[PDB]
């Protein structure tokens, strides 16, 4: 939230943790259109502190603030050998994340016995 | 305007979300969580056998929300009813939900 | 959940027929006039022989499995027939309505 | 002298696979060589009966004549005739059984009414009423089950199908079941199961217990966890 208050650039980070061995891939897609390395970077692959079993890497994307009034959902796609389809696409936008207002509206009826 | 995040029909939870378009201010927006559980209040323990105690607990973990309380309107639930008419006993399939399914 | 509010005109002599969708599985298909004051729905036409006391003998049910339109017709209009007539199915009436529409007197 | 003409109930045609027809004699003298025969509308004879019954303690005889026919013949509306010939009556008496076609088939609606509040105050007995409305034609089969097992007809009484006020030809019927007062308060769920032709499954049921019929306690303990989640 602090970075978004500067209205300059929000950076989305994609963590690929617990993977072994190295050389795991990463790519960013905006609305299903491939994202080049001009606008994104990846941590060269790395190692873990408590367990030596798997190593970690990271990737961060750069954008503007007006872009986070529409989202475009900025999917982070990965490619590693220990994957069924070598793809584990994940995406997060403003709609998901931490919400600031819950209103549960549980109703109780004596005749809504088959939730239509 | 609201994305249908969950439309569970066996526990009847209807979780969803949206982004409320506030004024043209810094992005102190609000994300919505319109969860809408409906309580049957008159169903049984198993949904498909009217012989058990009725219903005290109503557990809703929204992580296993993407045994049931309610009845699916497009599904059919039936049972074997043991009728006799004398000596023979033709155990025949009854209907616990007349109108959601037809023979 | 369809809301095709139409402006079909009516009068004493005039006849207006509503159109409704049918599941065609021989369930309970009904047309119901919602009451604003009551907050519930009161069946004006049902699958069974029931007819509303005000609408006794002046309403007709007309079912075509061929064309997938479920339509009901009103013989005379007293000009008081202005409300949310919703069609539907299932045993239930209130919570089972499929499509709603409000008819109108004069024009 | 009296001779009956009992049409086969639907509870026979659908359950026993024995859609036969029987005519019973009564109010006659204790004699033999009774010629009770079933015939079709063309005058031809059909299969006969067996195991002639015994007389009644009322010093009146009782016998039954039975004929086995197929279901499609019944659903067509054929006029079968039972004729009784005896020395007592110089003219044989005929009785006609058929199916009057041209009647609509409506599905019964089953309503299970629990005993009234003031009835569960004398602490003597409770009456549960199974009401079937709208069904046409008559001769519907109804029975009761207590915890998934049926009961003898010595505890529940059904009523004859009577016409309906606002209906042209639809009927209604009542079946009362009387049980001990303490047998209903502890639970012991009762079910009413009915079987009329028009039912899409030909058999339906309803159920009541102490916690369902007009309850005085909505004991709710609903719990909601993991509101945020993923
Ligand atoms: C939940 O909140 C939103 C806006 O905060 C509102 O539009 C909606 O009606 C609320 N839900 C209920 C059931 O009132
Ligand atoms: C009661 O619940 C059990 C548990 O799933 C299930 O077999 C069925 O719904 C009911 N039992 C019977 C015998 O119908
Ligand atoms: C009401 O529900 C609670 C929760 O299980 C239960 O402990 C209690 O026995 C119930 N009360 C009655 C009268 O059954």
């Amino acid at each position: 939230r602090e970075q978004l208050n500067l209205r300059e650039s929000a950076t989305i980070t994609c963590l690929v943790t617990g993977f072994s061995p190295a050389d795991v891939f990463v790519q960013w897609m905006q609305r299903g259109q491939p994202l080049s390395p001009e606008k994104y970077v990846t941590s060269a692959p790395m190692p873990e502190p408590q367990a030596p079993g798997r190593y970690f890497a990271h990737s961060i994307l750069t954008v503007s603030e007006e872009e986070w009034n529409t989202g475009e959902t900025y999917t982070c796609v990965v490619a590693h050998e220990a994957l069924p389809n070598r793809v584990t696409e994940r995406t997060v936008d403003k709609s998901t994340g931490k919400p600031t207002l819950y209103n549960v509206s549980l109703v109780m009826s004596d005749t809504a016995g088959t939730c239509y | 305007e609201r994305i249908v995040l969950v439309d569970n029909k066996c526990k009847c939870a209807r979780i969803t979300s949206r982004i409320i378009r506030s004024s043209e201010d810094p992005n102190e927006d609000i994300v919505e969580r319109n969860i809408r559980i409906i309580v049957p209040l008159n169903n049984r323990e198993n949904i498909s056998d009217p012989t058990s105690p009725l219903r005290t607990r109503f557990v809703y973990h929204l992580s296993d929300l993407c045994t049931c309380y309610t009845y699916d309107r497009n599904k059919c639930y039936t049972a074997v009813v043991p009728l006799v008419y004398g000596g023979e006993t033709k155990m025949v399939e009854t209907a616990l939900t007349p109108d959601a399914c037809y023979p | 959940r369809i809301l095709p509010e139409v402006k079909v005109e009516g009068e004493l002599g005039g006849s207006v027929t509503i159109k409704c969708p049918l599941p065609e599985m021989h369930v309970r298909i009904y047309l119901c006039r919602e009451m604003a004051g009551s907050g519930t729905c009161g069946t004006v036409v049902s699958t069974t022989n029931f007819i509303k006391a005000e609408y006794k003998g002046r309403v007709t049910l007309k079912q075509y499995p061929r064309k997938n339109l479920f339509l009901v017709e009103v013989t005379q209009l007293t000009e008081s027939d202005s409300g949310v007539y919703a069609c539907g199915a299932g045993m239930n009436t209130d919570r089972g309505k499929t499509q709603k529409v409000t008819l109108n007197v004069h024009s | 002298i009296r001779v009956f003409a009992i049409p086969p109930s639907f509870a026979s045609i659908f359950l026993t696979k024995s859609t036969k027809l029987t005519c019973l004699v009564t109010d006659l003298t204790t004699y033999d060589s009774v010629t009770i025969s079933w015939t079709r509308q063309n005058g031809e004879a059909v299969k006969t009966h067996t195991n002639i019954s015994e007389s009644h303690p009322n010093a009146t005889f009782s016998a039954v004549g039975e004929a086995s026919i197929c279901e499609d013949d019944w659903n067509s509306g054929e006029r079968f005739t039972c004729t009784v010939t005896h020395t007592d009556l110089p003219s044989p008496l005929k009785q006609t059984i058929s199916r009057p076609k041209g009647v609509a088939l409506h599905r019964p609606d089953v309503y299970l009414l629990p005993p009234a509040r003031e009835q569960l105050n004398l602490r003597e007995s409770a009456t549960i009423t199974c009401l079937v409305t709208g069904f046409s034609p008559a001769d519907v089969f109804v029975q009761w089950m207590q915890r998934g097992q049926p009961l003898s007809p010595e505890k529940y009484v059904t009523s004859a199908p009577m016409p309906e006020p606002q209906a042209p030809g639809r009927y209604f019927a009542h079946s009362i079941l009387t049980v001990s007062e303490e047998e209903w308060n502890t639970g012991e769920t009762y079910t009413c199961v009915v079987a009329h032709e028009a039912l899409p499954n030909r058999v339906t049921e309803r159920t009541v217990d102490k916690s369902t019929g007009k309850p005085t306690l909505y004991n709710v303990s609903l719990v909601m966890s993991d509101t945020a989640g993923t």
